[PDB]
């Protein structure tokens, strides 16, 4: 259970990272379209 | 090109949501074994 | 092509990953039934 | 368009099957400490 | 676990929602390639 | 609990078919850009 915990956190910021990162580059290719 | 990106970001999201829910099935037999 | 053929595959990998999370949530609440 | 629209649509999905996986890990972690 | 379960329900009809649309959307992409 | 476990390796099974799948095609992508 604590290496449990631990792969659960570390997957948990990559995917939270990630998201942010195609946040981001959602809004550009919503610009460049135009 | 900031479409393959993107396309790529939703991958590797995927990818690493896929690995959380390996953890989550994982953490559910072990409580299902000792709850038997 | 190549494009819209990847958008169909992460789509359909979201909805096989949206199964097996109501299949943890299902775990989850025969679990915490079992407890109560 | 209907491209740069679908990866906005799998975003989102993403975004709220992050927050399922989220739920399942805590439930899980309560039924853990109830179980200990 | 009351207000677990109302959040799981808000979410899953937001992702069935997001799904069906994601679909149709997929569907439209696909014609017009053509 | 039975078929629990066999509709998870079902789902798993597809899921990771899937990943490869759209590992292969966002390699392709990628090339073709060029």
């Amino acid at each position: 259970w604590m290496e449990w915990d631990r792969e659960i956190n570390n997957y948990t910021s990559l995917i939270h990272s990630l998201i942010e990162e195609a946040q981001n580059q959602q809004e550009k290719n919503e610009q460049e379209l135009l | 090109s900031g479409i393959v990106q993107q396309q790529n970001n939703l991958l590797r999201a995927i990818e690493a949501q896929q690995h959380l829910l390996q953890l989550t099935v994982w953490g559910i037999k072990q409580l299902q074994a000792r709850i038997l």
